[PDB]
């Protein structure tokens, strides 16, 4: 057993961490008490789920987790929500003031100041590791912490780790919901230093959340709630081989081998079915081809591209409850047929599947409705560049007048870091499209 | 249509499916960044509270 | 806990401080006695921001009033809301500005300055985190225009990692106390370019003409104008002093409103435009508000925003409404006027909801824009300032104060350096 | 108001439909950067479809399918006819077509080349050459192309002995409908054809090159009306039945095959565009496919029916104010 770390950075790293380790619970039956009355072996375990909690004498299971922002409120509220006794004070770090949706006052001015600390509290997780094998970074792009203080942690943490692998959650920004006009000048300066230090990245944009939530949970106008409760969904379904007895994705390493031929190109695009509203009195539940077959359709994906117009590197499907290999493989079979898939010459036109038997837990009186089988495809298409292109689109119009730079130069960041990290991110839109075109 | 590595167990079971084949910086340097970055905004507050002094 | 430390300079600046901490008082459940009697945790929530706790769970205004006459002074402490306010806090001279720049920045004021410094400095001591100051005042006058400005410099002296905000009333001859008002004005401008991250710029020119036009009121008095004012600085400071997502505190609202330091003097709208005791039944529709909080007759300040170009834009829309439809009316409003909003800056437009409305109304909706077409604004200002400087008509009353034509000279070309970039700005294309 | 940009100034049926859209009243043009659109003319080449559909409370339309190129160049169509089982190498409408490199079928090419010999007449397309010679082919192409073999025996147009080849105007909406527009046109050569400019009905080389040009027909383009009567007259038949029920599979095979990879049905935007598809006929009146031009150009006297075709079809469909197609049913 080899133990994993989650880091959650920021308002929207926190508060999808929320998400996730709530429904982790409930999936592992693990009461907010932080007892575990399944875990016949008490203080100790050698066992799937220890890879996420770590055990206390008295039996509390806790999770291998610190929150980390700028700014209380946010972390305040999980010192006093309902999973309270599950963490201890420790794993919860806050901050006075925030780094006002700046990223050079996230990563050099409040940063420096709080980087030690947090990585302090990071080697007290990794001291209580057998074999840690890895990180688990959740944060967003948009905001000064997520991206500024992320890469600023991502650095460090490939000097005191080397050995071990990073991976990241990270939101990328829509207007319908963000906070602020320079999440574009954040989210490329971001990715430019970070790029080096992740070695696997999962893309969630917004904007594709949002629609879904609109679309096929039938909410007006979605919140964070709405949104990192299938976000979370997302999260467990490609963590769940972590965390449960399997073959497939057994470990952070298998991540990069499976989804991540060439280093840079680290940003699988990732597609789940079925979306179901509990609010639905009558649903016909969705067979193994109908919900294989919707991982395909561009309305189900994390991020909005057309795959069609790319090439695959890697693919890989997760499924959730009452699958069985055949139905599968009859499913593909089918759809290889009807639909646009093309891998690089260098790569085989394949899918690694991984099945587990026990469906997908829902949050009671949440949105989503429970279902006998579901499906998350991990698949690391070109296509994906889409959001690269129009991200650095808005970052040219705002750079060429220079706009907000004044914000940036003014916390210690140089001018030049702006073209520098714009630079890098031109050359990945043309290694994505040498290896899709 | 080929399965290979087969493997199940109690939890569920994985394969895989082919259709077809194939046809860094140190922590001194860090150190640097935040300090040289750190020096650039106590030059700009003592310019400022030069020009105040004026 | 992130506090803001509030100033008021001068009979406007304490007339319009004393409106907002009466209509704000009065949102969060505050009495003139300081106890709250409240029916939501909301209203508490973020009470820490404006107010102090005392024992007996009194709250306490961050309140400094300053005046070189105590003439307004005496009239709040003898006001409704006259007891809430911290009395070590009331610093006030005798012997007056005379509307008069110079007195206030150099002479009268230089010597009471320290004595208010003195004031901020516990009020900041006693702060968790203090986010910076909010000041209110006049440019025409010279209390709040010269010895508000020096306030505001050495205020940055001391506190320059600090965000500094004004409500500052500009003059207009339809309202003009005296002659030298669009001198004192060009004099405080100067200061607030340099030394100011946020300006709202309330205009008496549109005060008065709202009041005329719209409201139908015949002969406009201050009150009338006030009315108008505290109902904008209400709005413009909710989602400082309610739960919000956006423009939470004065740093990140500077960060999304000023794309360049000297361009941060926005230009505040309201709607419905209401008068007092006018008691309205019907309340607005969603498409209602947003079609107003746009419209040039709901401006403060008085500018047309069709000759210029939107560098961003805060739109705040306060009671219980639907989220769907306020995102589809202002989605609505820049996709049938995209022409209007520099298209170098994605999405400049940013809205906020809060459930709490103002008192009086059931829906209601601020709207804060950095516009270009402020331009307007300083052009007038300054051809009243050129029309008189050209004959050094009204200086003897500044070089009497130790004042030289040269600084005249400075501010005249700041300001005229102002007006050009946003004149830059507005003819740039992507 | 709905509004467009415009990005393809190069552009004359797009440069009216952009005319007829404003004389309507109820359409707005904006900048070309302007990305608050419901409608985007774009230009010719990279396109940039990654950034459609990303902006809320505005249904954008595209007059590009993404991905139709591969209909519309000469290398990709081959490799599409071959490569495909819709189409499958047994295509009877498409002429013997292998994809030739500079400094690839060349083998192949030539294994089949070998076999005519012992009509052996062939054409290379990237500036053409009409040769007999493969040595002769293959230097040109390496002083990429495609070689296709030449129609020997094409149909003959009296009084002239010319040649011709027909353009039909194709109109493909958001829902994937395929709309033949009414008209079509005849290239005419007006040089007697010689079996050893009277080679390539092309508009441009007949103007240049040719002494005869527009002495039977207006700028050597005879319109459908004329050619059907000529086809009742010399040959007792119609355009209809000789030709069109040919033309109208073509066209359907073409594009079905290529729907599943470019329609934009369940996607975040939408796509609609204009094809030209340019076929011969031989002697036994038997229809062929040239190739497919993926902006094509309009006859002077259609362009106002087309583009208020376009503009009632396609645009209106989607964005509604305030027939001279034929459905191509599946
Ligand atoms: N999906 C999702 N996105 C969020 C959430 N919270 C914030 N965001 C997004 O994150 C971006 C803003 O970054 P934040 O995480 O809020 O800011 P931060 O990391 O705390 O950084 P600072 O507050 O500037 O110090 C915006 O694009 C938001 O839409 C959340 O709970 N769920
Ligand atoms: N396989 C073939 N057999 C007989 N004639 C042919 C032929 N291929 C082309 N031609 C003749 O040569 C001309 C060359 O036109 P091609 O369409 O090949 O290039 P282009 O793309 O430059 C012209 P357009 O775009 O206007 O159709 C054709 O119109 C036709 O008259
Ligand atoms: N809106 C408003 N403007 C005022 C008020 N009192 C003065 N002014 C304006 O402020 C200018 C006079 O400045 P004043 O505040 O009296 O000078 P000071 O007290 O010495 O700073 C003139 O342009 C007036 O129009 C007021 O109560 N309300
Ligand atoms: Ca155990
Ligand atoms: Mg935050
Ligand atoms: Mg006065
Ligand atoms: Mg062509």
């Amino acid at each position: 057993m080899r133990e994993c770390i989650s880091i959650h950075v920021g308002q929207a790293g926190v508060q999808i961490g929320n998400a996730c380790w709530e429904l982790y619970c409930l999936e592992h039956g693990i009461q907010p008490d932080g007892q575990m009355p399944s875990d016949k072996t008490i203080g100790g375990g050698d066992d799937s789920f220890n890879t996420f909690f770590s055990e206390t004498g008295a039996g509390k299971h806790v999770p291998r987790a610190v929150f980390v922002d700028l700014e209380p409120t946010v972390i305040d509220e999980v010192r006093t929500g309902t999973y309270r006794q599950l963490f201890h004070p420790e794993q919860l770090i806050t901050g006075k003031e925030d780094a006002a949706n700046n990223y050079a006052r996230g990563h050099y001015t409040i940063g420096k100041e709080i980087i030690d600390l947090v990585l302090d509290r990071i080697r007290k997780l990794a001291d209580q590791c057998t074999g840690l094998q890895g990180f688990l970074v959740f944060h967003s792009f948009g905001g000064g912490t997520g991206s500024g203080f992320t890469s600023l942690l991502m650095e460090r943490l490939s000097v005191d780790y080397g050995k071990k692998s990073k991976l990241e959650f990270s939101i990328y920004p829509a207007p319908q919901v963000s906070t602020a006009v320079v999440e574009p000048y954040n989210s490329i300066l971001t990715t430019h230093t970070t790029l080096e230090h992740s070695d696997c990245a999962f893309m969630v944009d917004n904007e594709a959340i949002y629609d879904i939530c609109r679309r096929n949970l039938d909410i007006e106008r979605p919140t964070y709630t709405n949104l990192n409760r299938l976000i979370s969904q997302i999260v467990s379904s490609i963590t769940a081989s972590l965390r449960f007895d399997g073959a497939l994705n057994v470990d952070l390493t298998e991540f990069q081998t499976n989804l991540v031929p060439y280093p840079r190109i680290h940003f699988p695009l990732a597609t789940y079915a079925p979306v179901i509203s509990a609010e639905k009195a009558y649903h016909e539940q969705l067979s193994v081809a109908e919900i294989t077959n919707a991982c395909f359709e561009p309305a189900n994906q994390m991020v909005k591209c057309d795959p069609r117009h790319g090439k695959y590197m890697a693919c890989c499907l997760l499924y959730r409850g009452d699958v069985v290999p055949k139905d599968v493989n009859a499913a593909i079979a089918t759809i290889k047929t009807k639909r646009s898939i093309q891998f690089v010459d260098w790569c085989p036109t394949g899918f690694k599947v991984g099945i587990n038997y026990q469906p997908p837990t829902v949050v009671p009186g949440g949105d989503l409705a429970k279902v006998q089988r579901a499906v998350c495809m991990l698949s690391n298409t070109t296509a994906i560049a889409e959001a690269w292109a129009r991200l650095d689109h808005k970052f040219d119009l705002m750079y060429a007048k220079r706009a907000f730079v004044h914000w940036y130069v003014g916390e210690g960041m140089e001018e030049g870091e702006f073209s520098e990290a714009r630079e890098d991110m031109a050359a990945l839109e043309k290694d994505y499209e040498e290896v899709g075109v | 249509m080929e399965v290979i590595e087969l493997n199940k167990c109690t939890s569920g079971q994985s394969f895989e499916v082919i259709l077809k084949p194939p046809s860094d910086p140190s922590l001194e340097e860090i150190q640097k960044k935040l300090e040289a970055a750190e020096e650039r905004r106590k030059y700009q507050e003592a310019e400022l509270l030069k020009h105040l002094a004026e | 806990m992130r506090e803001i430390v509030h100033i008021q300079a001068g009979q406007c600046g304490n007339q319009i401080g004393a409106k907002f901490w009466e209509v704000i008082s009065d949102e969060h459940g505050i009495d003139p006695t300081g106890s709250y009697h409240g029916d939501s945790d909301l209203q508490l929530e973020r009470i820490n921001v404006y107010y102090n706790e005392a024992t007996g769970n009194k709250y306490v205004p961050r309140a400094i009033l300053v005046d070189l006459e105590p003439g307004t002074m005496d009239s709040v402490r003898s006001g409704p809301f006259g007891q809430i306010f911290r009395p070590d806090n009331f610093v006030f001279g005798q012997s007056g500005a005379g509307n008069n720049w110079a007195k206030g920045h150099y002479t009268e004021g230089a010597e009471l300055v320290d004595s208010v410094l003195d004031v901020v400095r516990k009020e900041s001591e006693s702060c968790d985190c203090l986010q910076g100051f909010q000041l209110t005042h006049s440019l025409g006058g010279g209390t709040g225009s010269g010895m508000g400005t020096l306030l505001i410099s050495k205020i940055r002296e001391e506190y320059p990692d600090r965000i500094m905000n004004t409500f500052s009333v500009m003059p207009s001859p339809k309202v003009s106390d005296t002659v030298v008002e669009p001198y004192n004005a060009t004099l405080s401008v100067h200061q607030l370019v340099e030394n100011t991250d946020e300006t709202y710029c309330i205009d008496n020119e549109a005060l008065y003409d709202i009041c005329f036009r719209t409201l139908k009121l015949t002969t406009p008095t201050y009150g009338d104008l006030n009315h108008l004012v505290s109902a904008t600085m209400s709005g413009v400071t909710t989602c400082l002093r309610f739960p919000g997502q956006l423009n939470a505190d004065l740093r990140k609202l500077a960060v999304n409103m000023v794309p360049f330091p000297r361009l941060h003097f926005f230009m505040p709208g309201f709607a419905p435009l209401t008068s007092r005791g006018s008691q309205q039944y019907r309340a607005l529709t969603v498409p209602e508000l947003t079609q107003q909080m746009f419209d040039s007759k709901n401006m403060m300040a008085a500018c047309d925003p069709r000759h210029g170009r939107y560098l961003t834009v805060a739109a705040i829309f306060r009671g219980r409404m639907s989220m769907k439809e306020v995102d589809e009316q202002m989605l609505n409003v820049q996709n049938k006027n995209s022409s209007y909003f520099v298209e170098w800056i994605p999405n400049n437009v940013k809205t906020a909801v809060c459930d709490i409305p103002p008192r009086g109304l059931k829906m209601s909706a601020t709207f804060i824009g950095n516009s270009t077409a402020i331009q307007e604004l300083f052009k007038r200002i300054s051809e009243q300032f050129t029309a008189m400087f050209r004959r050094k008509a009204f200086l003897h009353w500044y070089t009497g104060e130790g004042m030289d034509e040269m600084e005249f000279t400075e501010a005249e070309s700041n300001m005229n350096d102002l007006v050009s970039e946003y004149q830059q700005y507005q003819d740039a294309t992507a | 108001m709905y509004t467009f940009v415009v990005r393809d100034e190069n552009s004359s049926v797009y440069a009216e439909v952009s005319r007829l859209l404003l004389a309507t009243g109820q359409w707005k043009r904006l900048r070309k950067d302007n990305p608050r659109f419901n409608l985007m003319l774009g230009e010719r080449n990279r396109l940039p479809f990654g950034r459609l559909g990303h902006e809320p409370g505005l249904v954008q339309l595209v007059n590009y399918y993404r991905g139709a190129d591969k209909l519309c160049r000469k290398a990709s169509l081959v490799k599409l006819i071959k490569t495909s089982p819709e189409l499958s190498e047994s295509c009877t409408w498409f002429p013997e077509s292998y994809v030739i490199y500079p400094t690839d079928e060349r083998e192949v090419f030539l294994a089949a080349y070998n076999r005519r010999r012992e009509g052996n007449v062939w054409i290379a397309k990237s500036g053409i050459l009409i040769s007999s010679e493969a040595s002769e082919l293959l230097d040109f192409i390496d002083e990429v192309h495609v070689i296709q073999k030449y129609l020997e025996k094409p149909l003959l147009l009296e009084p002239g002995h010319r040649k011709f080849d027909i353009r039909s105007w194709v109109l493909v909406d958001h829902l994937y409908n395929i709309y033949l527009y009414r008209e079509g046109v005849l290239r005419t050569s007006s040089e007697p054809y010689n079996s050893a400019t009277c080679h390539l009905t092309n508009h441009c080389i007949q103007k240049e090159y040719s002494k005869n040009y527009g002495r039977y027909e207006e700028g050597n383009e005879m319109f459908f009306e004329e050619f059907n009567q000529y086809l009742m007259d010399a040959l007792n038949t119609t355009l209809e039945n000789s030709i069109l029920l040919q033309i109208k599979h073509i066209i359907r095979s073409c594009l079905m095959c290529i729907e599943p990879a470019i329609s934009t049905k369940h996607l975040h935007y939408q796509s609609f565009q204009l094809f030209g598809f340019d076929f011969m006929v031989d002697e036994e009146l038997k229809v062929w496919l040239i190739e497919v031009n993926g902006a094509p150009a309009c006859a002077q006297k259609l362009y106002a029916e087309l583009c208020q075709g376009i503009v009632d079809v396609a645009i209106s469909s989607v964005f509604p104010l305030a027939s001279i197609f034929i459905k191509l049913h599946h």
